[PDB]
RNA sequence: CGGGGAAACCCAGGUGGAGGCCUGUAGCGAUGCUGACGUGCAAAUCGCUCGUAUGAUUUGGGUAUCGGAGCGAAAGACUCA
RNA sequence: CACGAGUUGUUCGGAAACUGAGCACAACGUUAUAUCGUUUUGUUAGGAAAGUGAAGGUGUGUCGGCGGAGCUGUUCGACUUGAAAAGGGGCAACAGAGAACCUGGGAUUAUAUUCCAAAAAGAAAUUGCAUGUGGGA
RNA sequence: CCCAACUGCAGACCGUACUCAUCACCGCAUCAGGUCCCCAAGCAUAGAAUGCUCUGGUACAUAGAGAAAGGUACACUCAGGGAAGUCGGCAAAAUAGAUGCGUAAGUUCGCAAGAAGCAUUGGCUCUGAGGGCAAAAAAUUGCCAACUCAGAACUGCUUACGGCGGGGAAUCCAACUGUAUAAUUAAAACAUAGGUUUGU
RNA sequence: CGGGUAAACGGCGGGAGUAACUAUGACUCUCUUAAGGUAGCCAAAUGCCUCGUCUUCCAAUUAGAGACGCGCAUGAAUGGAUUAAUGAGAUUCCCUCUGUCCCGAGUUACUAUCUAGCGAAACGACAGUCAAGGGAACGGACUUGAAGGGCUAAGCGGGGA
RNA sequence: GCACCGUCUAGGUUUGGGAGUCCCCUGUGGGUACCCAACCGUGCUGUAAACUGAACCAACGGGAUUGCAGUUCCGGAGUCUUGUUUCGAGACAUCUGCCAGAUGGGGAGUUUGGCUG
RNA sequence: CGACGUCGCUUUUUGAUCCUUCGAUGUCGGCUCUUCCUAACCUAGCGCCGCAGAAGACGCUAAGGGUUGGAUUGUUCACC
RNA sequence: AGUGGUAAUGCGCACUUGCCAGGUAACAAAUCAAUCCUCCCACGGUGAGCUUUCUUUUCACCAUAAUCCACCUUGGGCCUUUUUACUUCGCGUUGUUCGGAGCGGGGGCUCAAGAUUGAAAAAUGCAGCUCUUACUGUCAUUGUUGUGAGUUCUGCGCAUUAAAGCAAAAACCUGGGGUGU
RNA sequence: CAGAGGUGAAAUUCUUAGACCGCACCAAGACGAACUACAGCGAAGGCAUUCUUCAAGGAUACCUUCCUCAAUCAAGAACCAA
């Protein structure tokens, strides 16, 4: 046979990110000494759109804590952030939308975004538009904070990890029907080369396991094992169930005993 | 005189794409092109300049919020919760 | 901007110039004549006819992905007849 | 076909001298084998890759003021103590960025914003050095 | 030592001919194929349609003689009938611009629709309407430019350049715009928006 | 081994009797499956029989449409049914229109044709009139007959399997 | 056992101690309301609803070499290091190699009789 | 005209065979055009009949001449 | 050791790459106005064509490069003043607007496009010709209108459908500090 | 530790892989028992924990105000358990 398309994309080549016209990675400011013991005051300078990303981005100007210069960090803007707003990041920052606080300084039930999975990773959770985390509780004995992720999973992280108060801007994007192939064309123009999508049963058997036949059909079950090698692992990978979901959509992902 | 009966801005699509998908998009299309109240400066001059970006013509302020409306309903509740939790401390 | 109405709102004129909208050049294609030619002008061309022609549009240069591999809106198509 | 000629630039295009999609020298790692891999999400490499230099001190040269051509102190350029500057060297656009000239000619067989000579047919614009004048030091 | 207006001297390197195509490049060739950019006149006309023309270019593509049959054509016509032809209306014929009136079922209310259908159109000589600027009920007084539309009388047609939809009633398939077997298949195939599922 | 899962792959019955004429079978019995095809749709681009049967369209209908359904072998995201608009998609009918036809005729340009100049290729065992006969069962050669004076121009498609 | 290494602090609360309102015109200008100790605290001069500012290349004070100025150190700017850059995890993990077994058309190689009206 | 039987002819059907052709003999149908056969539909004669007439049946000699336009179907056939 | 104006900002006022901050480079639809130029008119000069008859006619030409000096038309931003500017409002576009977060009016500041005067520059170019050969001299002309039609230069962007929001850098410019002090 | 569930009686079902039962907890979504009545509020539909809030609504009180502004209705409009 021939290499399946899903495996061909692992080489990169013409399937990589369209990174041109992007402003760069969006991150919180570095977890420095001022963040750990006091706070840093920044000014929102602009709210900008980046190609391929639904959420708005914010350019926040800080003073250098050690040198005579400005920093101008770029982070994912929560909803309601505006130009000229003062942003407080650190241990002593007040609980307000747009401020970045240690998770241990945030009350139960507060809605947070841009959450650090590990302390100092500059924000890795709840970053897509309209997404947020909910703080369940803190445990002062082990210094861990429990939060509910946007997918419904519950995760515990160190209390020293930082979170931004609020929800990510740009919510409701998916609720507008696209209505046109051309509109899908422009949506993926800024992301990567992954559209349009050709069905596996529409390909030839040399290319896909689903290809071939005098009728367009999958002649074998489409649920495949987790251990199947690349090129064989197409269809519904390691599916626990199939068909219409009735009476409640269970939380997807792998079970974590914590 | 009124130029269409049922569809408004959706009349640019002619007979394509189906009535129900057009109706669902019409509600967001109308809101994303409308003037929203600016809490600053007290004007109805907020316009969308990209998905999630709103700039007021009156005071030139730029605000991040909502793909097709200035403020999502979830943000209004979140704003109230944060202020409530701030007063509790 | 007229005309109605208690209200909700409705009916009339104009302005404006939207659209993977229509007719139609260039451009990009190739439906039929199963036309011409078929030791051809041509190892695929010619004529008329025909599709589309603000868009998922056409095009120059540069750059990136290849041989059991590449690439493919998927015809086993294309990768210097 | 044979013989003999023709292409003239401070300003035109390129380079000197920009970055882009990208490339891959060094470095490191890998491979029996480098003819392999990483090398722009601000950016090489377990990684000591800056030879550049504020300010001073110390001499020289151009000045200044003071009191008695010299003396002290002082300004600014040359020669000899070390703040701060993280992230090696390069290529990739003759349609992107950049770029100080443009008319007349009786000036050719053929080149010309490229040739024309004192009435330059002429009128300019720009760099790099200098000299003198004017003014500050 | 540093500024201003001058002035003096010096401004290095490579490219530069010609071509860019129905003869200069690729296609074995001076091959009706292919090949990016700039400047682009007059009249008709909606006009980069099409037709003809000043400037510039060209008469180079083997010619002469010349009503055999049979051919090819970016050439026509045909009485009476009018699809009886043929697998099949293939091919050809047909419609035709502009303006006024008018237009069904169905429908996602957007369309269908140029639906279908009637009518007018020339040339001449006129008449109205549609403006600008200037001057102390200026609701007038002067001067003047570009055109368009409408309405009359008179006078015509041999229906007469080019260009330019035939229409209607239904079934099957695919929603649609698109893509796609370079060189026998453009489709109902692929894509598509929409829907669902899986892993995380 | 024990649970889950079909918008996973897929699958979704047979016989017998029965209603005041007859037919039919609401009803009943019985054999059996994981479940026995539900809503719908159809001689459909899916029906063998098959040019099914009825109505309509025609003077005449293996065609088209509308009905019917024991469906060889229809059927629900292996998506079912419907559907305005759209289509160089497949099909039937009507108006218009015509050299498509009855049934052909006339004309034009460029050829063919003749000339000047120039000048190939394919193909080529040897050759080249027939009848019958036998024969490797379909001869240009052989047998027996019948033809046949030689050389040429333009055509033509019977043969040269 | 004792003693050394080995120690300094913002701020908060409350125990001892000593020690200096004045000029110019009701107004204006300048200036004084401190140190020590204990307890907590733990390295702490700014914000507790947000709408866009500036901040560098130190003043200053001591100790030496009235005041003032040179060359200096000292602190202003706490000190120390049985040493890890910091954080999370952690002697497990597939983290590294080796051995072993299942699964494995993803892929490779090969085969898929004969007679025959 | 002809049951039960029986003797033939033909090569316009299919089957049987595998002689020719697999370094290739262009496949169905239609269109067009010519010729040939006769087992005679019409046209010329002639017999016979359950032959009155009319219309027909059967048979003989004779292939000179003629043998149509359409709907459906790719059809050959078929049917109207 | 800069300086004027209430102000918008004006003036020919030193050094700054130690350092820092901004800007230019730097991007964008459509509508409507439209530049240089092109084409048409109108009027007028010069030469040629037609001229049995007509034709105050037909055709051609009537050109002004960079670089500089001086300084009324439109469009935008802004300043000052009057703001008793919006109670059953006003200004403006073809067009979707705008205003006590300061509309309109008076007077101004500034930016961008162009007028206009002049230097260059007639000494050039073009056409016809006198003289008489030398690719000779002499001489004549040497233009303006157009509410005409085109024309993307420009006005024009925080500037387009947008789940599309439209490169970067060198180089340069200005300021904040500082130096001069 | 050997049954539990369920019914007229049963069985489908759960259970030594520990069901049922017992105690204190955790999560999530409903609901607001008793008090609850020929009781209250609302135009009807409807409405039941507490606290903090925002607009209303009725009755009563008045030597306030005012001066026929009203009753009921096609058309039209709003609300309306499941
Ligand atoms: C399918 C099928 C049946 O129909 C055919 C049709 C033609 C042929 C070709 C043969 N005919 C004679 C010779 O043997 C071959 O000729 C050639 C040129 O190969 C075979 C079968
Ligand atoms: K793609
Ligand atoms: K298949
Ligand atoms: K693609
Ligand atoms: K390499
Ligand atoms: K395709
Ligand atoms: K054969
Ligand atoms: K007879
Ligand atoms: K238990
Ligand atoms: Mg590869
Ligand atoms: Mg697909
Ligand atoms: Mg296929
Ligand atoms: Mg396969
Ligand atoms: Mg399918
Ligand atoms: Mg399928
Ligand atoms: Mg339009
Ligand atoms: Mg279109
Ligand atoms: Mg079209
Ligand atoms: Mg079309
Ligand atoms: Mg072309
Ligand atoms: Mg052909
Ligand atoms: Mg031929
Ligand atoms: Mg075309
Ligand atoms: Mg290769
Ligand atoms: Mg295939
Ligand atoms: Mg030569
Ligand atoms: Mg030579
Ligand atoms: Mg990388
Ligand atoms: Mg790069
Ligand atoms: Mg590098
Ligand atoms: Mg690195
Ligand atoms: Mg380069
Ligand atoms: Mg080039
Ligand atoms: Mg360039
Ligand atoms: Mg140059
Ligand atoms: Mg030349
Ligand atoms: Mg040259
Ligand atoms: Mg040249
Ligand atoms: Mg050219
Ligand atoms: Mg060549
Ligand atoms: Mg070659
Ligand atoms: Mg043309
Ligand atoms: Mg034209
Ligand atoms: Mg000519
Ligand atoms: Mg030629
Ligand atoms: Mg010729
Ligand atoms: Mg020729
Ligand atoms: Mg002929
Ligand atoms: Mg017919
Ligand atoms: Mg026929
Ligand atoms: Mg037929
Ligand atoms: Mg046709
Ligand atoms: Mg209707
Ligand atoms: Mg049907
Ligand atoms: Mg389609
Ligand atoms: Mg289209
Ligand atoms: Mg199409
Ligand atoms: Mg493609
Ligand atoms: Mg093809
Ligand atoms: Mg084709
Ligand atoms: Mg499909
Ligand atoms: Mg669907
Ligand atoms: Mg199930
Ligand atoms: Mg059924
Ligand atoms: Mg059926
Ligand atoms: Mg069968
Ligand atoms: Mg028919
Ligand atoms: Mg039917
Ligand atoms: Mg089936
Ligand atoms: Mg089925
Ligand atoms: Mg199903
Ligand atoms: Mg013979
Ligand atoms: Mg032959
Ligand atoms: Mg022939
Ligand atoms: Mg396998
Ligand atoms: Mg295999
Ligand atoms: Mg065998
Ligand atoms: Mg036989
Ligand atoms: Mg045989
Ligand atoms: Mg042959
Ligand atoms: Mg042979
Ligand atoms: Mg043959
Ligand atoms: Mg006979
Ligand atoms: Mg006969
Ligand atoms: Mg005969
Ligand atoms: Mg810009
Ligand atoms: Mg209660
Ligand atoms: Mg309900
Ligand atoms: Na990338
Ligand atoms: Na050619
Ligand atoms: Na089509
Ligand atoms: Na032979
Ligand atoms: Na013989
Ligand atoms: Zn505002």
């Amino acid at each position: 046979g021939k290499t399946v398309l899903s495996c061909r994309k692992g080489n990169g080549s013409v399937y990589q990110v369209h990174g041109h016209k992007r402003l760069g990675p969006a991150k919180l400011r570095i977890l420095d000494y001022a963040e750990r013991h006091g706070y840093m005051r920044g000014v929102v300078k602009s709210i900008e759109h980046e190609a391929g990303r639904g959420a708005a981005l914010a350019r926040v100007e800080f003073r250098h804590p050690y040198k005579f210069r400005r920093v101008k960090e770029l982070m994912v803007a929560p909803e309601g952030m505006f130009t000229g707003q003062s942003v407080f990041c650190g241990q002593k920052a007040p609980l307000a939308i747009g401020n970045v606080l240690p998770l241990g300084q945030i009350t139960e039930g507060c809605i947070v975004c841009n959450v650090e999975a590990k302390p100092g990773d500059r924000g890795t959770l709840a970053r897509a538009s309209g997404d947020y985390c909910i703080i369940i509780s803190h445990n002062h004995e082990t210094g861990r904070t429990r939060l509910k992720l946007p997918s419904g999973q519950k995760k515990s992280v160190p209390s020293t990890s930082r979170a931004m108060i609020g929800i990510i801007s740009g919510g409701g994007r998916i609720e507008k029907p696209v209505l046109k192939a051309g509109n899908s064309f422009y949506r993926f123009r800024g992301k990567r080369n992954c559209w349009p999508k050709v069905r596996g049963v529409a390909r030839n058997p040399v290319e896909h396991p689903h290809g071939g036949g005098n009728h367009q059909h999958i002649g074998h079950p489409s649920t495949v094992s987790r251990h199947s090698p690349p090129g064989q692992k197409v269809g519904l990978i390691a599916a626990r169930r199939t068909g219409r979901i009735r009476g409640g959509k269970a939380v997807k992902g792998a079970w974590h005993p914590e | 005189a009124k130029r269409t009966v049922k569809m408004g801005v959706m009349g640019r699509y002619g007979t394509r794409y189906g009535a129900n998908p057009r109706k669902r998009a019409k509600k967001l299309e109308v809101s994303q092109h409308a003037k929203h109240f600016c809490s600053f400066c007290g004007k109805f001059a907020f316009r969308r300049k990209a998905v999630g970006i709103w700039r007021c013509d009156g005071c030139s302020k730029t605000v991040a919020g909502g793909a097709y409306t200035l403020s999502t309903p979830n943000n209004s509740t979140v704003r109230s919760t944060v202020r409530r939790l701030r007063e509790l401390a």
